[PDB]
């Protein structure tokens, strides 16, 4: 009934019929084949009792108008024909709705995403609520998939191609104000009068006045379309490097939709959707999206958490400000800083000021909003007001005795129910706790480079750590809009543990007379953003060595780094951006070129002879060490779940998403074949490439990784 | 009958003063440059609650007054609640009574909660001499009032015909009394001519206060009630008042030409408060509520007085009139006073007050009292320096005396402190502290 | 007495209220054109004093206030004492509270009278919408500060080198909330949109507000509260309010464009209160003092309430929130309430208020009270119309409608009236009258 017929129709006393959208499955109004099926029954019933003013569509749910098309059924498709026909039935149904001669209104509240825009493109009248929660967007190119159903060619028909194409290539979120500004939505009305405002517009009959485009988008088809298509494709290839599908396909389907007609775009959209549904990057993104939803839906600790209303920060500075800026601007929770030097208070406050100042400089936020956001920030040098801080984070130096000093004073000079979070980089959490009144309320929060960039952090409990402490921690990071992952309290934890071999062999090769262009291009071409050397420039060469000495102390020569390079750079201080005088100098003339390389670094480094081999040889050897280490950490289960392990590597470090993550990639690479690949490199180069015991155990047997992967 | 005023609620609980804080003062056109007094008030109160660490829902009312009232926000007190994280349901409104706003701000709040309408209240005041709301001439204002109401386009040009070269010049502000036209120092100068105040003794107290002033920061006792300012540029925080020049000589004071009466006046910049900017606020909240939520009050309240007198002559004698009223309401004695303090508006007016406070005749005839108030012991008189040192942020002047007084009486036995201040328009105000 | 609180003074005598005066309200340009707010108080108070058998020395404190403020005379009440022929030792005092300055000033005198500090006083407020202060651009305010503090001529030209753009013309005042940006009537549209109030559901209340009031002038029932305005030009004296238009039909002004939304603006200018000019003063002085000098009190007082709510959604419900507090403080009932009245600032909103007043749900959840405060009786509601007629001087509308209430209750010969008004920033007030 209405459960199946989620489009429960109702004709009012007037000549206007209202159609609800209430799928009983969940609060998200998703699209199902049954929904596509029963709507034909409803529209046929709508054909019954004709001669009425019009029809309207409502969200009928306080959260969203429509979630979009379900992808689980798309994942159940096998070949192109299933996907081609799936587009075709979508292509026909939208035009069939568009074939109506009366005024059709989509009064949308909340999120309208995915296939809803295709439906929105079908309706002649479109109106949306004024709430910030509502938004319009085509989120599928991020999935490596095109949403071909007619809207991909109706939107450039509806709106200038200058904005339509970037919408398709960069499927994003558009404000109701923005859409009305460009004319996508006919009008914006408050949620209270959202339904009624549609009624008179629906009764208003056939506004046969199509708004004109910018008049610069008429080039689609005639001269200009190819110039636009050439410029975007070349820039995209300059951007995406061509290892991402569903980019040129958009250019093809748009051109044939524009320069060859809607039907020509229709068939191409069906055909392109078919051939692309099984592209290996597609399900790579789909599986990646699955874990992202899974971790977002994951509650972390199974124990119920505790209320969180006030937080403390020990020490200050730029690093301290990063937590402070996020906690106020993102989490919106009161925070107290206790840097003894007011300059440390001054610096952290200045940093958060600068972060918010640019937003207002863009007119992104109101000036009063800054004052409202600045209100959550509090600094001092004493423990007053800290007595009621539920959580405390240290932004202090990593001296162990000082760390045990930190836990003692905060225990002495705060509440008892309060928990403590440690932002360590080297010292173990239980080692940090050591002697503690309530070590179970002490948790390890491995933060990273400027936290506003990467939303990933490490959850590091120790032998004694209350599950509720994690539960509060897990809720907090999510409440901070971040990515909590429980990492076993092990030397190197997970991320920095696996990151060390990456630059290690890179330096080993770089010491053997490698040039900047070859080493840089090798990694960036293999789907790895920001190459190693510029990565070390930004993270800081001083931090480039990090705490890798303990890595040899913990796991032997496998993490050994070559000598007379860290020495050759620490003495002649070249920290990248920490000192500014990295091998990538700034202030170059024009300042419109790649970061220049010093010629003097090569003599400073050993630079043994000249570079050899090729980028794949560099790429294959570098990657396998992470793979050899990624299996290694999960071999002792540093990470609790395989998907948790895969998501961290693909999202935090920057593993190529089109590879689906290393666990997908090794599943994609299969079995001992890649294991066989990594012994020949060991023989020709050295014993750093020894296989992991499980790596041969799984590889030789042909074992899979993504559960029932193969 | 002894006109004593028991300052207790309906239940009989006396009024408690748990704490307060003062924003450090800066001269005009200093680190507090371009900083509206609302911003200074916002930062102090937010920190004060943070320093007080008490819940904001406990506070049931706040009142904030302002000298040099600003046009954009008529009721800045409500603006603070909106500007801060204070609960909106807190009944914020603004007042204005000369320089004794702080005395006024506590008084109306106290009597309201003494009546029992609320249980927790906030009083505060601030001013910023660095920022001025300078306006256009009155005649130009009427023309602009005419033009916006004008209906015809051609009417405006004829309406704009009436213009003058001096009409465009903005009017500078003035400090002289509106109904009198005499500056505050002019009143002090004639009293200096009246009762006899030589510049050397006028300069001597400035030396005494200044030595007491710098020593206070040298002792650093005025730290727990004074915040360290932070500025949005975040170049460097400010810690101490710039006005205090405690390294001075009495001869240096005598090397200034008189300001108002350049012929016989005995007052200069040395013996006159300059224009300083700052903020202050104090929590007003009854002992029963304090005990209920577990705080120790920084003293209590015993009595207070307010008086209005003639503005033409002897206009700055208000505390002298108010003092017996406060003492009679307190049912106490000048001897029954650990510390005595008055607002050091001018050296000329101050010494006359002690003279007049000890003047048997004046109290006998002008006040009609049986005896004079008494002689002011200089040992307990302005122990921590005074207004000729910190400066005059106008509204915060009341609280800055309160903080030091309670702390100084906290530094000693319970005792009884005295706080008085004169005001323009012949307005006098007095208040009596218990400090347990 | 968990909800009812006595309002009786310390001596056991109830609080008498005596006859007061209202300056006849005039539009911002028709009459009182160019008249300041201070002098408006001077005539009304001067004539109010020369209206009863009390001498000037009986009064001991007068508290005024103005929502629109002038930089000169921050305590306008002092010039009231000084400008008029008045005891120069009366506690002159000024406050500031938008749209309810009259109510708060009345409360201030009462609480001062609660302890017995003041035995006879005048409470009121002044408002003039023809002398609006026009400030200069804020950028050209520190430059004026800088040039005032400028030392050398070379620095000034460097300081003046930066003047450019649109810094020349002044900044007109705006009614929009400082931290909300709401024009005080746009928030009325959304409430009407929120609670579904038709433009024809209203515009008849406006008619009945315009009606019952033109009758009142015709009946002259409100003659004893209003003096006859005299203009210094003396072209003509003004006795009857000019704003009132109690002759247009309810359908005559319904044919007007929307005011704010201009798309769904079910409220317009005709069904909104217009700004006018006037002042009011009422003799507040206790029963014993009234009895002993031989003057009849113009009724009495039972209880009062002031309330603040979040100014983001439906902030004009202050009277609705304030009303049960006033009743519970009086220990009375909405049914046991002879005659009521409303500030009636806008169409709708109040219609929503009565809708919300009788809405059991709202008090169940928004106020937590087990029951709604109840509905209203229209016959007992705006018997003489109200602000949609006479006008809306911010500091004068308050005292006005109590004076009309008491005398009408005198025409009704007793009962318990009620007076409420809504204020900007989510502020509301309620107070319960006892006409013996």
């Amino acid at each position: 009934m209405e459960m199946t017929s989620a489009f429960t129709l109702n004709v009012r006393l007037d000549n206007i019929a209202v159609i609800t959208i209430d799928v009983p499955g969940e609060k998200m109004n998703t699209l199902k084949a049954e929904f596509a099926s029963q709507v034909r029954a409803i529209i046929k019933q709508l054909r019954e009792n004709k001669e009425l003013r019009g029809v309207v569509f409502v969200s009928a749910k306080p959260d969203n108008f429509i979630a979009g098309a379900d992808i689980n059924m798309i994942g159940n498709c096998k070949t192109a024909q299933e996907a081609e026909a799936l587009a075709r039935q979508g292509q026909q149904l939208m035009a069939e709705i568009h074939a109506l001669p009366i005024q059709v209104i989509a009064a949308i509240h909340g999120a309208c995403l995915g296939g809803g825009l295709e439906l929105a493109l079908a309706c002649h009248g479109r109106v949306c609520t004024d709430d910030p929660k509502t938004v319009l967007g085509l989120p599928e190119v991020q999935l490596g998939l095109l949403p071909g159903s007619g809207g991909t060619q109706r939107l450039p028909r509806l709106i200038g191609v200058s904005t339509a194409l970037e919408m398709i290539l960069t499927g994003k979120q558009l404000r109701a104000k923005q859409a009305l500004k460009l004319g996508l939505v006919d009008d914006v009305v408050p949620h209270s009068i959202l339904l009624e405002a549609a009624v008179e517009l629906a009764k208003k009959e056939r506004p046969s006045s199509r708004p004109l485009p910018v008049r610069e988008r008429i080039l689609a088809g005639p001269l200009g379309r190819a110039l636009l298509f050439k410029m975007v494709g070349k820039k995209t290839e300059h951007k995406t490097q061509g290892n991402y599908p569903a980019t040129e396909r958009i250019l093809e389907v748009v051109e044939t939709g524009l320069a060859q007609g809607t039907s020509s775009g229709y068939d191409a959209e069906a055909r392109a959707f078919g051939e692309l549904a099984m592209t290996p990057q597609s399900q790579a993104l789909r599986s990646i999206f699955f874990a992202s939803t899974d971790v977002k839906k994951d509650p972390g600790s199974d124990a119920p958490p505790a209320p969180l209303n006030s937080v403390g920060i020990l020490g200050g500075g730029l690093m301290g400000g990063g937590i402070a800026y996020v906690t106020a601007c993102k989490a919106g929770i009161p925070v107290r800083i206790k840097d003894i030097n007011p300059q440390g208070i001054n610096h952290a406050l200045k940093y958060s000021w600068d972060q918010l100042e640019g937003k207002v400089r863009r007119r992104h936020l109101k000036a009063s909003e800054r004052d409202k956001q600045l209100a959550l920030i509090s600094g001092t040098t004493d423990y007053r007001g800290f007595a009621h801080r539920d959580l405390i984070i240290e932004a202090v130096f990593e001296n162990l005795e000082l760390k045990q000093q930190m836990v003692a004073e905060v225990e002495q000079n705060c509440a008892a129910h309060t928990i403590f979070a440690s932002n360590t980089s080297s010292l173990p959490i239980g080692d940090i706790a050591a002697h503690a009144t309530r070590p179970e309320q002490v948790i390890g929060l491995h933060f990273f480079s400027p936290v506003e960039k990467m939303p990933l952090v490490e959850i590091i409990p120790h032998a004694g750590t209350s599950a509720q402490t994690i539960a509060t921690t897990v809720k907090l990071a999510k409440k901070q809009g971040k990515t909590p992952i429980v990492v076993r309290d092990k030397a190197g934890f997970y991320v920095n543990r696996i990151l060390a071999p990456y630059i290690n062999e890179a330096i080993r090769m770089l010491t053997q007379g490698e040039r900047v262009e070859h080493i840089d291009a090798a990694l960036v071409k293999f789907g790895f953003p920001v190459g190693p050397i510029q990565l070390l420039d930004e993270v800081g060469i001083d931090t480039g060595t990090k705490i890798i000495p303990v890595l040899e102390a913990a796991y032997g020569e496998r993490f050994s780094a070559p000598a007379n390079v860290v020495s050759s750079i620490l003495n002649d201080d070249r920290k990248g951006r920490k000192n500014g005088r990295g091998f990538y100098l700034y202030g170059q003339k024009g300042r419109k070129s790649k970061k220049q390389v010093d010629p003097a670094i090569y003599p400073l480094i050993g630079t043994q002879g000249q570079g050899r081999i090729s980028a794949p040889q560099v790429a294959e050897r570098c990657v396998m060490l992470m793979l050899n280490e990624a299996v290694r950490c999960v071999d002792e289960q540093v990470i609790r779940s395989v998907r948790d392990g895969d998501i961290g590597a693909v999202f935090g470090i920057g593993f190529p998403p089109f590879l689906g993550g290393p666990f997908r990639y090794i599943d994609s690479l299969g079995a001992g074949e890649v294991v066989a690949i990594m012994q020949r490199l060991a023989t020709q180069y050295g014993s750093r490439f020894t296989p992991c015991e499980r790596l041969v155990e799984m590889g030789a047997r042909g074992e899979s990784f993504w559960k029932t992967t193969a | 009958m002894g006109q004593v005023l028991p300052l207790v609620t309906r239940q009989g609980d006396r009024i408690a003063i748990v704490s307060g804080l003062r924003t450090p003062f800066a001269r005009q056109a200093t680190a507090f440059h371009g900083i509206p007094a609302v911003d200074l008030g916002k930062m102090v109160v937010g920190e004060l609650l943070a320093r007080s660490e008490i819940p904001a829902e406990v506070i049931e009312q706040l009142v904030f007054g302002q000298v040099v009232q600003m046009p954009e926000a008529p009721n800045i007190a409500r603006e603070i609640v909106l500007g801060t994280g204070m609960n909106v349901h807190t009944d914020a409104y603004s007042v204005s009574r000369a320089c004794a706003t702080s005395f006024q701000a506590v008084a109306n709040v106290a009597e309201s909660l003494m009546a029992g309408t609320i249980r927790a209240g906030i009083a505060g005041g601030a001013d910023s001499s660095s920022v001025l709301p300078i306006g256009v001439s009155k005649k130009l204002a009427r023309v602009l009032v005419d033009v916006n109401k004008a209906r015809t386009m051609s009417q405006r040009l004829k309406l704009f015909s009436r213009l003058r070269l001096r009409d465009l010049m903005p009017v500078p502000p003035a400090v002289a009394e509106y109904s009198t036209g005499l500056r505050m120092g002019d009143t002090a100068e004639q009293m200096a001519k009246t009762y006899g105040i030589t510049r050397e003794q006028q300069d001597a107290l400035a030396h005494r206060s200044h030595q007491r002033a710098a020593q206070a920061w040298s002792d650093g006792k005025l730290k727990e009630e004074v915040m360290t300012a932070f500025i949005p540029p975040y170049k460097q925080p400010l810690v101490e008042d710039n006005n205090i020049r405690g390294n001075s000589s009495l001869a240096d004071y005598a090397k200034l030409r008189p300001a108002f009466d350049r012929k016989h006046g005995t007052v200069t910049a040395a013996n006159s408060t300059p224009l300083t900017d700052g903020a202050a606020a104090v929590i007003l909240m009854t002992e029963s509520r304090a005990k209920e939520l577990g705080l120790v009050p920084l003293g209590y309240l015993r009595s207070y007085a307010f008086t209005a007198i003639d503005v033409w002559q002897d206009m700055l004698l208000g505390p002298a009139w108010s003092t017996p009223l406060a003492l009679e309401r307190a049912g106490l004695t000048m001897s029954d006073l650990t510390l005595i303090d008055m607002h050091e508006a001018f050296a000329a007016q101050t010494l006359a007050n002690i003279q007049l406070l000890g003047s048997e005749r004046f109290a006998r005839e002008a006040l009609g009292r049986a005896h004079a108030t008494g002689e002011v012991d200089d040992s307990k008189f302005n122990v921590l320096g005074g207004s000729i040192a910190y400066g005059h942020p106008f509204a915060a002047t009341g609280a800055r005396m309160i903080t030091q007084t309670l702390h100084e009486l906290r530094r000693r036995g319970g005792g009884f402190g005295l706080v008085t201040a004169c005001a323009a328009g012949g307005l006098g105000a007095a208040m009596v502290l218990e400090a347990e």
